[PDB]
């Protein structure tokens, strides 16, 4: 059934084709300093890293809002994510799908990288899931099943996402997924080896030190999909290195609600063994496509947003944060002399 | 239950990434 290769494949085929070309295109000329930090007016603070900020501001000369991430470019070189930060960079904007976010400005000045993002006012869906506790397996299908054609678009790119978790996942007005936080994300024909990532979500190549691909964002897929549908990840303990522990063991338990298609699917996702990881194999993401699970799943439909989905956003006019947890904010400064010029000169 | 183990452990709040 996955292994078919009929016209619907073609189509695929034919749309990815013409993804790579634009995408290629941006990748080998990317855009640069295409705003001032002036232009906008900072409002509120949307969530935080370890060396920089997301905050909602309004772009003064048309009055849209947007999600500025600001990053301290000392604090970048201090943990040694120069190169990180300058992949984020350059795949974000070279990107277009309907599920990622879409960088629309960046710039840098004396002291901050800065990168304009759409703003995304539903929330993280790790508020959502947190609060409700856990999705009815329709409702993490339908998540589920924007994050599997998300992947498709970007490994057809060579593209390696690398932190997929419910913290990183926006839900916009239509009630439908917005993938950000390209922090990891990197561009690699066959290999890689940097230990990165959430412990929860790690899959144990990495772990392990091993060297690894694509495949690492499929088994991270099968944690997402399991603490959606169970309200708790499949390996938790209080400290990581206890996490790391279950995850190389080869042993996953399923709530006694699941599915057995669920848990069927989650086993072939949750594969230690990377010759039999779904995602991984000869029939690529159709194994997943076309797993019993995803029967009721029209692809298409999903791509085109005309799908209901399980719930709509809560939605007090523009600019409201509700949605978000509130964070203590901090002045911007700019100093005036240059830091890590040289570093992010490309940025 | 396995919902109250992670509802009392310490890592049901914003998960940071790791990388060293
Ligand atoms: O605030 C965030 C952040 C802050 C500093 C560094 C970083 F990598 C991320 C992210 C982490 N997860 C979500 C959070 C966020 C919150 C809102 C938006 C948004 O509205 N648009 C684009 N990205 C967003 C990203």
């Amino acid at each position: 059934a996955a292994a078919k290769k009929g016209s619907e494949q073609e189509s695929v085929k034919e749309f990815l084709a013409k993804a790579k070309e634009d995408f290629l295109k941006k990748w080998e000329s990317p855009a640069q300093n295409t705003a001032h930090l002036d232009q906008f007016e900072r409002i509120k603070t949307l969530g935080t890293g370890s060396f920089g900020r997301v905050m909602l501001v309004k772009h003064k000369e048309t009055g849209n809002h947007y999600a500025m991430k600001i990053l301290d470019k000392q604090k970048v070189v201090k943990l040694k994510q120069i190169e990180h930060t300058l992949n984020e960079k350059r795949i974000l904007q070279a990107v277009n799908f309907p599920f990622l976010v879409k960088l629309e400005f960046s710039f840098k000045d004396n002291s901050n990288l800065y990168m304009v993002m759409e703003y995304v006012p539903g929330g993280e869906m790790f508020s959502h899931l947190r609060r409700i506790g856990r999705f009815s397996e329709p409702h993490a299908r339908f998540y589920a099943a924007q994050i599997v054609l998300t992947f498709e678009y970007l490994h057809s790119l060579d593209l390696i996402y690398r932190d997929l978790k419910p913290e990183n996942l926006l839900i916009d007005q239509q009630g439908y997924i917005q993938v950000t936080d390209f922090g990891f994300a990197k561009r690699v024909k066959g290999r890689t080896w940097t230990l990165c990532g959430t412990p929860e979500y790690l899959a144990p190549e990495i772990i392990l030190s091993k060297g690894y691909n694509k495949a690492v964002d499929w088994w991270a897929l099968g944690v997402l999909i399991y603490e959606m549908a169970a309200g708790y990840p499949p390996f938790f303990a209080d400290q990581p290195i206890q996490i790391y522990e279950k995850i190389v063991s080869g042993k996953v338990r399923f709530p006694s609600h699941f599915s057995s298609d669920l848990k069927d699917l989650l086993r072939n996702l949750l594969q230690v063994d990377l010759t039999k990881r779904f995602g991984n194999l000869k029939n690529g993401v159709n194994d997943i496509k076309n797993h019993k699970w995803f029967a009721t799943t029209d692809w298409i439909a999903i791509y085109q947003r005309k799908v209901e989905a399980p719930f709509i956003p809560k939605f007090k006019g523009p600019g409201d944060t509700s949605n978000f947890d509130d964070y203590e904010e901090e002045e911007i400064r700019v100093s005036i002399n240059e830091k890590c010029g040289k570093e992010f000169s490309e940025f | 239950t396995t919902y109250a183990d992670f509802i009392a452990s310490g890592r049901t709040g914003r998960r940071n990434a790791i990388h060293d």
